[PDB]
RNA sequence: UUCAUAGUCAGAGGUGAAAUUCUUGGAUUUAUGAAAGACGAACAACUGCGAAAGCAUUUGCCAAGGAUGUUUUCAUUAAUCAAGAACGAAAGUUGGGGGCUCGAAGACGAUCAGAUACCGUCCUAGUCUCAACCAUAAACGAUGCCGACCAGGGAUCGGCGGAUGUUGCUUAUAGGACUCCGCCGGCACCUUAGAGAAAUCAAAGUCGGUUCCGGGGGGAGUAUGGUCGCAAGGCUGAAACUUAA
């Protein structure tokens, strides 16, 4: 209701202690009931994965994109947005994306 | 058609009352949604709207996210074309 | 080094494999007869040749276009993937 | 046409069509003969017209 | 077309020799009687018609190698293999057994 | 595979023959992918990748 | 003439028969078995024969029409953009139309199956 | 010793020309225009401007610094393009080679008249 | 194009001539590097292919269709067809993503008597992608679609019958092509004699099949009603009257 579009109830599972899992991650275009879903750097470039910009393919859509590392995910949320990862390279020092705005 | 000329689909719920330029779209822009679709993983014409961007098959009971009116659309279909070819050019 | 390595990658062998796709490929269009090239793995050409036609005479022209000065080049360059 | 042809191995005469449309084995045992192909079926097996 | 060059998907003339076996085919129609079949170690080959989901595909799977079977994922949900089995169709998991017949599971036992 | 869970209710267990396909469908991934894998560790033991 | 030409070199009857008939049983395909054999032999079938029973033929057309419409289907549900698609699949659902129309004046169980076989193998 | 090496550049539009004398690191050592002197316009679209821009570079680029090897360098047709180079003879200075080398139109492919630019 | 970095000065942009614009807070022009978006130069040809609209990076995958050759099947099975139904550029329309060059309208400068005009700069939807509409274009080959016959001539592509050896590969050898003729389908030009009003066509011929459809121009592809479309509009479709064309 926050925001009028829909998330994905996903389960995780992995373990640990602290190990943390759950929950209801934003959903993307496509997400389905008994699709997999992979966060992280080895991730499989799938759409609902989620990892760092560093290992996306340049030229590819992305949404719930950090600020900030670990904030978790700032730009591109709301209904049917998206952010265009530009440029990269292998760039250590920059990711250049493309706000919905432009 | 049945009894009815213009068409309508919705257009009853404005009634007379209401009005044209916003009516050419709201037929189309429900009624799309209320067209039986066929499920993605199964086949069999069960797909139906749980809420705004949220779509369930009735048979198999997957269920998908999605556009709010739509199942789906261009955008959707281009983003997962587009990640598609970038993963088959890095395998390379 | 390796970003040239890893864009070059391999040798002379593949040059060779490489020359021989695009003449495969070519015909398509006309028939006749001239163009081919190999746009390597990073960016320069392997070589550029004068084709018609067949499987062996283009291995050769490719062995050939890849006579000492383009060859030396991949040599270069097979050398820098190390 | 016709044709009357004779396996170079087999040593075996047998009589096949010209251009044929499927492999041609060998009767004796199961050896090839002409080949159908990309067309225009030739052979691999030699005589005259019968 | 070539070898090496130009369009191709000429393994597809599997389903042209297979409409052709269906003809007077001795088959095995649905799940249950399917899972009857395939445990009778009978089929030679299976077409599965939808995409089915991972559980219920290699539950089919362990049949067909408990039998002596190849598995023709033909998986695209609209089932115009439909076509040769019975268009009412929308779903279609298939076995086939003595057509009185058959070079048509020997040409696809090569893959293209 | 219950997780059963509880009555008297309204509950919903889940599903008989789906958690034990879910179960033995897992198990028979895990025996060819735990094959695939002591194949493809075998293999590439003795040549190649 | 023609035929007199071809008895010469044949066998004709009593032995052409059993040779045909092996092939036809594994599983339907007369143009195929008249590309085996005994070469001669085979070619002076159509020169002076009946020819005998067979499951299928008369089927064939309409099995292979439900068997190529059932993939063309899949992708008449993906993306509708294939516009140079819509009307292979069309022709041969309706060449079939055409074709029961013939192969339905001569003879029963084609009225009956022809209908129903639209769809379902 | 002559190593002689000064690259030289001739950069064509159709209303005008400059020069610049860059090197192979790519920093610029000089350019030198038309309207530096007075005549602006449809009087710049001028040939006799190649000249003189082709000079005003040179008679520098040359005393000073000393260049001499120098490789020329052109970019599609100007007016001023045959001019341009012409002067660079008359430079006192040796051209090393001569490239054309202009941009093709190449799918630089578009309605808004990009194509025509382009030779 | 944008961003960053290098270097650097008094212009640049643009045209008929100029100005708008850009411009010292270092531009533009110049070098290298990155990301995004668009398109496929060179190639691409009297050229090939799809039913048509149309379709051009190479490359990989699924799957279709027309050539041929076979003489296998139906053994003349078939053909066209109002209604029905399908597809149907671009531009418009609508949701959502992307949004670079471009670019209506619009904002302005010059022109000029006026310019809202050509010409210049700037600029948004659009161009584009996935979803979904529309049903129309000088949808043209201005030539409906089916079949038969009736002149040749230069070669173009595919295969096919080769003939013929050689390049050239490879190397038992053979085609990819090449000297080199013939067939089959399309193509187009070059190009006939009886037709066409002639221009021309060699099909637009000589006369047979079949559908649609025509009505002197303007009024008018318009009115009104029905039908389809979200709307745009489309299909459907007159008269009063006016004129000696």
């Amino acid at each position: 209701p926050g925001r009028g579009a829909p998330l994905a109830k996903v389960t995780f599972r992995h373990p640990f202690r602290y190990k943390h899992q759950k929950e209801l991650f934003v959903a993307a275009e496509g997400m389905y009931t008994g699709q997999f879903v992979y966060c992280g750097r080895r991730a499989t470039l799938s759409i609902g994965n989620v990892l760092p910009i560093r290992s996306v393919p340049e030229g590819a859509v992305v949404c719930n994109v950090e600020h900030h590392v670990g904030d978790r995910g700032v730009f591109a949320r709301a209904s049917g947005d998206y952010a265009i990862v530009i440029s990269h390279n292998p760039d250590n020092g920059t990711s250049r994306i493309k706000l919905p705005s432009g | 058609m049945t009894k009815r000329t213009k068409k309508a689909g919705i257009v009853g719920k404005y009634g007379t009352r209401y009005g044209a330029s916003l009516r050419k779209q709201i037929k189309k822009m429900e009624v799309s949604q209320h067209s039986k679709y066929f499920c993605e993983f199964c086949g069999k014409f069960a797909v139906k709207r749980k809420a705004v961007g949220i779509w369930g098959c009735k048979d198999c009971g997957k269920v998908k996210a999605g556009g709010a009116y739509t199942m789906n659309t261009a955008s959707a279909v281009t983003v997962r074309s587009t990640i598609r070819r970038l993963r088959e050019q890095t395998e390379a | 080094m390796q970003n040239e390595e890893g864009q070059m990658v391999d040798l002379y062998v593949p040059r060779k494999c490489s020359a021989t796709n695009r003449i495969i490929t070519a015909k398509d269009h006309a028939s006749v007869q001239i163009n081919i090239g190999h746009v390597d793995e990073n960016g320069l050409y392997d070589g550029r040749f004068t084709t018609f036609a067949l499987s062996g005479f283009i291995r050769a022209q490719g062995d050939a276009d890849s006579a000492l000065d383009r060859l030396w080049q991949k040599r270069k360059a097979e050398v820098k993937q190390q | 046409f016709f044709m009357d042809v004779k396996c170079q191995g087999c040593f075996n005469i047998t009589t096949v069509f010209s251009h044929s449309q499927t492999v041609v084995v060998c009767p004796g045992c199961q050896t090839v003969l002409c080949q159908p192909t990309g067309g225009k079926a030739r052979l691999t097996e030699g005589c005259s017209f019968r | 077309m070539a070898p090496t060059k130009k369009a191709k998907k000429s393994g597809e003339n599997i389903n042209n020799k297979l409409q052709l076996v269906m003809k007077s085919g001795k088959y095995t129609l649905g799940y249950k009687t399917v899972l009857k079949t395939l445990r009778s170690s009978l089929g030679k080959l299976i077409i599965l018609a939808n995409n089915c989901p991972p559980l219920r595909k290699s539950e089919i799977e362990t049949y067909a190698m408990l039998a002596k079977i190849s598995v023709h994922h033909f998986h695209g949900n609209n089932v115009d293999l439909g076509t040769a089995c019975g268009k009412y169709y929308r779903v279609c998991c298939l076995s086939i057994l003595d057509p009185g017949d058959s070079d048509i599971i020997s040409t696809t036992t090569t893959t293209q | 595979k219950k997780v059963i869970r509880k009555d008297s209710a309204k509950k919903t267990a889940k599903k008989s023959r789906v958690k034990c396909f879910l179960k033995l469908v897992n198990f028979t991934h895990l025996m060819p992918t735990r094959y695939t894998l002591d194949v493809d560790l075998k293999e590439v033991a003795a040549g190649p990748d | 003439a023609d035929v007199e030409e071809m008895i010469m070199k044949a066998a004709k009857k009593g032995q052409m028969p059993s040779q045909i008939g092996v092939v036809l049983r594994d599983q339907h395909g007369i143009p195929l078995v008249k590309s085996v054999t005994g070469s001669k032999i085979l070619r002076i079938l159509k020169a002076h024969g009946l020819a005998p029973e067979i499951p299928e033929d008369l089927y064939f057309l309409i099995k292979k029409a439900v068997a190529i419409r059932k993939h063309l289907e899949r992708n008449r549900k993906d993306k509708d953009s294939k516009f140079r698609l819509i009307l292979v699949e069309s022709r041969i659902h309706r060449l079939a139309r055409y074709y029961k129309r013939t192969k339905k004046l001569p003879p029963t169980w084609k009225y009956e199956s022809t209908t129903a076989s639209t769809l379902v193998a | 010793i002559f190593a002689s090496f000064n690259d030289t550049f001739i950069h064509v539009t159709d209303l005008s020309g400059r020069e610049t004398l860059v090197r192979i690191t790519g920093g610029m050592k000089v350019k030198a225009d038309r309207d530096e002197s007075s005549p602006y316009a449809a009087m710049l679209a001028s040939q006799d401007v190649a000249q003189r821009c082709k000079e005003l570079g040179i008679t520098a680029l040359h005393i000073k610094l000393r260049a001499t090897g120098g490789n020329k360098t052109k970019t599609p047709g100007p007016g001023a393009q045959s001019a341009l180079r012409a002067l660079a003879r008359s430079g006192m200075k040796i051209g090393r080679i001569e490239d054309v080398t202009p941009v093709p139109t190449d799918s630089t492919r578009r309605k808004g008249g990009r194509r025509g630019r382009r030779l």
